[PDB]
């Protein structure tokens, strides 16, 4: 059974270098073409590079935005595909997929020699994050409820976990007792290289003034743990 | 210069439905087209290669057809296991470009639900730090598409805010959106009205929620 | 084990190059 074990992805500063690896099994690695494909969260797929069998040259092709910075290579004796990434830039932040490719020969006479190149098997991917930041715990600010966050008998409140690095961070409400109506949004990576996310919960407006609301934030990478009470505000 | 445009970029449907994703091409590429599926929690998967050849292992429900500059991907009897995003990929460019379409998100069909728009001013805790973040919340809406514009004293803000959208809720099958406008303390203190304008299919006209700094 | 020193592999890329060598004759 075929599998593509990817490794080597993580954090790196702008201008740094990183090497991704993809150890394969379940098929003849030395007889198969390989490619790298990356996806930036929020955008689509982008082919990065491809490499053929060693005996074919090898034939190597790069996408324009990476030509001159990325190097694709392979080690048949260890069934490993590599991607040496140099002079990394914030635009390189993405999930990088390992792929085993195949070619469908064209059988039309005037097209003999041409082929359709497609990605046959994809790896689960590996994340590469380009940021200048270092480990930093979040600041947890309140999203105070008010008339400007109420729709009839329903009010909204939350917590703003801002300026932390790296992922992840956990958020709960009232020590896990409040779970209905909660929405913890995916964190966003800011232009500063730090993360920020929001956690909100809609509650009956009549419960304001009686029910205490606390968001429990934990950022293990920085050993920072905070419990933040959120109270109504006039607006 | 070879481009690929998929249509629709996002459309809804229910289990046991017939859908037809279309992949338009700027140039004739014969049958040098392939289709992939991608779910955010797993690796992408090849479905159709060379226009209309089914990869071994994929169920017979997926079908592809087309030749030249237009193609299609049909999924008879929509199954819950395949609510995901689909991409078309071309391999006709002499230069190995391997362009992918922008994608097509297959959503769970639901009655139109307008977003509940909420706005939160910055906290004194953050102002003491020298920064001011205003967040606009759009709660439980459908369909996915929704636009948010920030205006500070009627001045449109461009490039100083960020959005974040949740996955379709497992219970009510709606979406939620959070947008954060961040300014410096000084810039925040020299303006009065802060507004979040929302447009969405369920809103007869754009909705704007705002507040006055001096009064809040 | 590789009992045959002259054992090598063949894939789709060999097909394409051959069909091309024939079109050019």
């Amino acid at each position: 059974q075929v599998q593509l074990v990817q490794s080597g992805g993580g954090l790196v500063k702008p201008g740094g270098s990183l090497t991704l690896s993809c150890v394969t099994s379940g098929f003849t690695f030395s007889n198969t073409w390989m490619s790298w494909v990356r996806q930036t969260p929020g955008k689509g797929l982008e082919w990065v590079a491809r490499i053929s069998r060693v005996g074919d040259g090898p034939i190597i092709d790069y996408a324009a935005p990476v030509k001159g910075r990325f190097i694709i290579s392979r080690d048949d004796s260890r069934n490993t595909l590599f991607l040496h990434m140099n002079n990394l830039k914030t635009e390189d932040t993405a999930v990088y997929y390992c792929t085993a490719d195949e070619g469908a020969p064209i059988l039309r006479f005037f097209e003999w020699g041409y082929y359709n190149y497609y990605m046959d098997v994809w790896g689960k991917g590996t994340t590469v994050i380009v940021s200048s930041a270092s480990t930093k715990g979040p600041s947890v600010f309140p999203l105070a409820p008010s008339s400007k966050s109420t729709s009839g008998g329903t009010a909204a409140l939350g917590c703003l976990v801002k300026d932390y690095f790296p992922e992840p961070v956990t958020v709960s409400w009232n020590s896990g007792a409040l779970t209905s109506g909660v929405h913890t949004f995916p964190a966003v990576l800011q232009s500063s290289g730090l993360y920020s996310l929001s956690s909100v919960v809609t509650v009956p407006s009549s419960s304001l003034g009686t029910q205490t609301y606390i968001c429990n934030v934990n950022h293990k990478p920085s050993n920072t743990k905070v419990d933040k009470r959120v109270e109504p505000k006039s607006c | 210069d070879i481009r690929l445009t998929q249509s629709p970029s996002s459309l809804s449907a229910s289990v046991g439905d017939r859908i037809t994703i279309t992949c338009r091409a700027s140039q004739s590429i014969k049958d040098y087209l392939n289709w992939y599926k991608h779910r955010p929690g797993e690796a992408p998967k090849l479905l159709i290669y060379s226009a209309s050849k089914l990869r071994s292992g994929v169920s017979s429900r997926f079908s592809g057809s087309g030749y030249g500059s237009a193609f299609t991907l049909t999924i008879s009897s929509l199954q819950p296991e395949d609510f995901a995003t689909y991409y078309c990929q071309e391999s006709y460019s002499s230069v190995p470009m391997y362009i992918f379409g922008q994608g097509t998100k297959v959503d769970l069909k639901r009655t139109v639900a307008a977003p509940s728009v909420f706005i939160f001013p910055p906290s004194d805790e953050q102002l003491k730090s020298g920064t001011a973040s205003v967040v606009c919340l759009l709660n439980n809406f459908y369909p996915r598409e929704a636009k948010v514009q920030w205006k500070v004293d009627n001045a449109l803000q461009s490039g100083n805010s960020q959005e974040s959208v949740t996955e379709q809720d497992s219970k009510d099958s709606t979406y939620s959106l959070s947008s954060t406008l961040t300014l410096s303390k000084a810039d925040y203190e020299k303006h009065k009205v802060y507004a979040c304008e929302v447009t969405h299919q369920g809103l007869s006209s754009p909705v704007t929620k705002s507040f006055n700094r001096g009064e809040c | 084990k590789e009992l045959d020193k002259w054992a090598s592999l063949w894939n789709w890329f060999d097909i394409t190059n051959w069909l091309w060598y024939i079109r050019k004759k």
